[PDB]
C-alpha cells in the first residue's frame, strides 16, 4: 500500500484519557499493529486488529474501522510511565508492513501544590527553575553562550510528590536566566 | 458467472524418482496461474496474462514467502509423522481459496490433508478447526489458542482472496470470461441385438460447465443415464457426453443458452 | 528473545562494520531496520526463513547473512555519514499473518569524516540551594555532562553505593552547545531530588555517573590529547 | 495409508475420422501419491513427440495430468496410453476405443 498517518506529538494530563489516531491507505489489508517504544529503548508489541471492533488489554484499547481505514489506540487512567512513542503499522496485500512515523505521547503531571521558584546551585554555577505547574512552558535560550534544558518531571515516590524543573547555565544571573519564558508572576527569586 | 481462486501446497518426505520435496500451485477456475517448487526455488507465472500484468517485484516478494512456507511445511510434516509414529515417505497438503458466486455471495475455505486424506478443515464462521482424529485434535488445540491468526485467516478468505480473484479475473478476461459454444451431435446405434443406444456428444466448449440430459416426451428420464466426464480437449476447450438405451431428445445448457436435439 | 550487538559504535568514513543479531525464539523470519527522526522504520534487508534473504526498502550500502536459523548479520562495507542511525534487528515466527515482532535492543551508529572531534564528557555535580531547603524542605542536586561528542551517553545517580530512580529526571535528549556548528558538542543535565533531612545527613554520599561511548583499542589515534575511548566519567557530593 | 490408482481416459480432441489430422489425448486423474509415468504408444512403441500439462491438484487431494500428441488415425494403427504408478504391479496399457 501507499501511506500511513498518525499525529507527530500528543499531550494529555496524568489520570485522564488519550486517543492516538492512525489512518492508513493500502492496496489490501492483513492487519494493523500498535507498538510502544520508550525513549532509547526497543519497540514492544501492544496490539493487533484485522476485523472491525475494539480490543481491550488493561488500561489500553485498540480500535479498527475497515471501511474508514482508521484505527486508534486508547490509553485510560494515564500514568507518567505512559510517556513513549506509539508506532502504528499496517500489513498490506503482500504481507509487508508500512510503518507510521510515530506519535510521541507527553504526560503532564497533575501538580497539586505549585511553588514556582528559581534557585542558584554552586559546584561556576547553575540555575534551577522548579515546582511550577504543568501549564508553564520553558523557552530555549536567546544567547549562544547560555544553555536551557526542557521541562523534566521527577517523582519522589516515598512522599508521593512530583515536580517539574528546567536547568539553565553559562555576565549570567538566575534573575535573567528564564526571561525568554512566560513564568508565573508569583515565581520566588531568593 | 462463478469464479474461484485457489492456492495448493504439497509436501513429500523422503521423495524418490526426481519428485520435489515441496510444490505450490495457484489456479483461477481450472487455469494454473502460478508455480513454485523446492527444485526451482522461484515463484513463476503459469499464464501469459499473469506474466504481462504482474511486475518482477511481485514474483521476487512471493519467491521469498514461498521459500519460507517450504521450510515450515517440511517441519510440520516431521511433527505429524512423529505424532503418528510413521516411517518413510508421507504427504502433507494444503488448499486455500475462495469463490465468487453468480449472486455475488462468496465462499472461503482452508483445508489440510495427510496422506491425501482430510486432516484439518477450517470453519471461518465459528473460527475453529475441525479435526478428523486425535493427532489433528492436538494441532487444532494449538492453532485455536492463537485467536489473532484465526481472525487474520477469516479476513484473508472473505476479503483479500476475493480482491485477488477479481484482480486476476480482469487480467485474464479474454480467457476466463469468453464463451465458446458447444458442437452437439446425437448418435444412434443398435448395440447388442434389440438394444439401441443414444449418445449425446458435445465438444469445443468453454467454460467447462455444461448440463446435458435426456428427455422422454419432454419429461425427465426415469431410466439410467450414463454420463461422460467433462474432459479437456488440449486446446483450452472441453468435451462431454450423456447416453441412454431406448420420442427422445437431448437437452444441453451452456452459458445461458439452451439447446434441444430431437431424435 | 532477540540479542543484538554492539549497542554503540563510532566509525570513520570508509570503515567496514558487522552488526550481530541472534534470536532464541525458534522464529523463521528476521529483519534489519533503521530508525531515523521524523520517519517510520525502514526495512534494509529481511530473511523469510533460514536459507534465504532479500532487499527491503533501503538496501544500498548494506549486505546481510542469514548464517543459520538463529543468526542474521548486517554488514556496512564502506561506512558513509548517511548510515548514522539507530539499527534494529527484529524477528517473527513467519513473515505473513498476525505474527508479533520482537525487537533487539538497538545499535546506535555514528559515521564521521574523522575522529578528531570525539570527546568524552566533563561531569560536575551542583549541591542544593539553602534557599530551596528552607522553602520546600526538599533538596535538588544537579548533574551536568558537558563537551561530549557523539551524543552517546548513559547517566545514572548513585546514593550510598546504590543506583537510584525515585526523584530522578534526566533530559531525554542532549543539547547542542554550538547549534550553528555542524559538529557541535553536547550537554546533558539531570536532577536528583531528596528530602532536606536526607541531604542534611553528612554520611549520605551522592554520585553522578556518565557512561560515554567513544573509541576502542583497535581505533587509530594520532592526536596530542588523550584517546577519547568508551569510559565512565563521574562527579561526587556529600551531605552537609 | 490410502493410495489411489489412476483413472486413465484415452480420447481424440475432435471426432475421429481415418485419414484426418487430430490430437490423441490421455487424461490421467484421481491418483495419490504424485509420482507417475505416462507414455503414448503407437503399435506398442512409445511416441517421441508427446506434450503434457504440469502436475495438477484436485480439491479431493488427488492429482491429474493431460498427455497429448498430434496424430492421423488409420484402420491399421492401434494407439494406447501406458501408465505406471505405485498402486500398479506392472505398467497399465489402456487402448484407445477409436472414438
Amino acid at each position: 500500500g501507499q501511506n500511513i498517518d498518525q499525529p507527530t506529538e500528543m499531550t494529555a494530563t496524568e489520570g485522564a484519557i488519550v486517543q492516538i489516531n492512525c489512518t492508513y491507505q493500502t492496496s489490501g489489508f492483513n492487519g494493523l499493529f500498535w507498538y510502544q517504544q520508550h525513549a532509547g529503548e526497543a519497540p514492544t508489541f501492544l496490539s493487533y486488529n484485522v476485523l472491525d471492533g475494539l480490543e481491550e488489554k488493561g488500561r489500553f484499547s485498540s480500535f479498527l474501522s475497515r471501511s474508514k481505514g482508521y484505527s486508534y489506540l486508547l490509553l485510560k487512567e494515564l500514568q507518567m510511565k505512559d510517556s513513549a512513542s506509539y508506532l502504528c503499522a499496517a500489513e498490506d496485500s503482500n504481507y509487508q508492513l508500512i510503518w507510521g512515523a510515530g506519535t510521541k505521547l507527553i504526560i503532564k503531571p497533575d501538580i497539586q501544590n505549585p511553588d514556582p521558584a528559581v534557585y542558584q546551585l554552586r559546584d561556576k554555577s547553575v540555575c534551577l527553575f522548579t515546582d511550577f505547574d504543568s501549564q508553564t512552558n520553558v523557552s530555549q535560550s536567546k544567547d549562544s553562550d547560555v544553555y536551557i534544558t526542557d521541562k523534566c518531571v521527577l517523582d519522589m515516590r516515598s512522599m508521593d510528590f512530583k515536580s517539574n524543573s528546567a536547568v539553565a547555565w553559562s555576565d549570567f544571573a538566575c534573575a535573567n536566566a528564564f526571561n525568554n519564558s512566560i513564568i508565573p508572576e508569583d515565581t520566588f527569586f531568593p | 458467472r462463478t469464479h474461484s481462486l485457489r492456492y495448493f501446497r504439497l509436501g513429500v518426505s523422503d521423495p524418490i524418482h526426481g519428485v520435489p520435496e515441496f510444490i505450490s500451485v495457484g489456479y483461477v477456475d481450472s487455469h494454473p496461474i502460478t508455480t513454485y517448487d523446492s527444485v526451482t526455488r522461484q515463484k513463476e507465472p503459469r499464464a501469459p496474462w499473469m506474466a504481462e500484468n504482474l511486475a518482477p517485484d511481485h514474483w521476487e516478494r512471493y519467491t521469498q514467502l514461498l521459500r519460507g512456507w517450504q521450510q515450515m511445511f517440511k517441519v510440520e510434516l516431521k511433527r505429524l509423522q512423529r505424532h503418528y509414529n510413521h516411517s518413510g515417505s508421507h504427504t502433507y497438503q494444503r488448499m486455500i481459496g475462495c469463490e465468487l458466486l453468480e449472486d455475488g455471495s462468496t465462499t472461503g475455505f482452508l483445508q489440510y490433508a495427510y496422506d491425501g486424506q482430510d486432516f484439518l478443515i477450517f470453519n471461518k464462521d465459528t473460527l475453529s478447526w475441525l479435526a478428523v482424529d486425535n493427532v489433528a485434535h492436538t494441532i487444532k488445540q494449538a492453532w485455536e489458542a492463537n485467536q489473532h491468526e484465526l481472525l487474520y485467516q477469516k479476513n484473508w478468505l472473505e476479503e483479500e482472496c476475493i480482491a485477488w480473484l477479481k484482480r486476476f479475473l480482469e487480467y485474464g478476461k479474454d480467457t476466463l470470461q469468453r464463451t465458446e459454444p458447444p458442437l452437439v451431435r446425437v448418435n444412434r446405434k443398435e448395440t447388442f441385438p434389440g438394444v439401441t443406444a443414444l449418445f449425446c456428444k458435445a465438444h469445443g466448449f468453454y467454460p467447462p460447465e455444461i448440463y446435458m440430459t435426456w428427455m422422454k416426451n419432454g419429461e425427465e428420464i426415469v431410466q439410467e443415464i450414463d454420463y461422460g466426464d467433462i474432459l479437456p480437449s488440449g486446446d483450452g476447450t472441453y468435451q462431454a457426453w450423456a447416453s441412454i438405451e431406448l420420442l427422445y431428445s437431448c437437452h444441453v445448457e451452456h452459458s445461458g443458452v439452451h439447446m434441444v436435439l430431437q431424435v | 528473545g532477540v540479542t543484538q550487538t554492539p549497542k554503540f559504535q563510532v566509525l570513520k568514513t570508509g570503515q567496514s562494520m558487522t552488526l550481530q543479531c541472534a534470536q532464541d525464539m525458534n522464529h523463521n523470519s528476521m529483519y534489519w531496520y533503521r530508525q531515523d527522526p521524523g520517519m517510520g522504520l525502514r526495512l534494509i534487508y529481511y530473511s523469510a526463513s533460514e536459507g534465504t534473504t532479500d532487499k527491503g526498502e533501503v538496501p544500498n550500502g548494506y549486505n546481510v547473512s542469514r548464517l543459520n536459523k538463529r543468526e542474521f548479520s548486517l554488514r556496512l562495507e564502506s561506512a558513509a555519514p548517511s548510515q548514522t542511525s539507530v539499527y534494529f534487528c527484529a524477528s517473527s515466527y513467519e513473515v505473513s499473518g498476525a505474527n508479533v515482532l520482537t525487537f533487539g535492543e538497538g545499535s546506535r551508529l555514528t559515521v564521521l569524516e574523522d575522529l578528531k572531534n570525539v570527546f568524552p564528557p566533563e561531569v560536575a555535580v551542583f549541591e542544593p540551594s539553602e534557599a530551596e531547603i528552607s522553602h520546600t524542605q526538599k533538596a535538588t542536586l544537579v548533574c551536568l555532562a558537558t563537551g561530549f561528542y557523539p551524543d552517546h551517553v548513559e547517566l545514572s545517580w548513585w546514593v550510598n553505593g546504590k543506583e537510584v530512580h525515585s526523584g530522578v529526571c534526566t533530559d531525554p535528549q542532549p543539547l547542542k552547545e554550538q547549534p550553528a556548528l555542524n559538529d557541535s558538542r553536547y550537554a546533558l543535565s539531570s536532577r536528583l531530588r531528596v528530602s532536606a533531612t536526607f541531604w542534611q545527613n553528612p554520611r549520605n554520599h551522592f554520585r553522578c555517573q556518565v557512561q560515554f561511548y567513544g573509541l576502542s583499542e583497535n581505533d587509530e589515534w594520532t592526536q596530542d590529547r588523550a584517546k577519547p575511548v568508551t569510559q565512565i566519567v563521574s562527579a561526587e557530593a556529600w551531605g552537609r | 495409508m490410502i493410495q489411489r490408482t489412476p483413472k486413465i481416459q484415452v480420447y481424440s480432441r475432435h471426432p475421429a475420422e481415418n485419414g484426418k489430422s487430430n490430437f490423441l489425448n490421455c487424461y490421467v486423474s484421481g491418483f495419490h501419491p504424485s509420482d507417475i509415468e505416462v507414455d503414448l504408444l503407437k503399435n506398442g512403441e512409445r511416441i517421441e513427440k508427446v506434450e503434457h500439462s504440469d502436475l495438477s491438484f484436485s480439491k479431493d487431494w488427488s492429482f491429474y495430468l493431460l498427455y497429448y500428441t498430434e496424430f492421423t488415425p488409420t484402420e491399421k494403427d492401434e494407439y494406447a496410453c501406458r501408465v505406471n504408478h505405485v498402486t500398479l504391479s506392472q505398467p497399465k496399457i489402456v487402448k484407445w476405443d477409436r472414438d
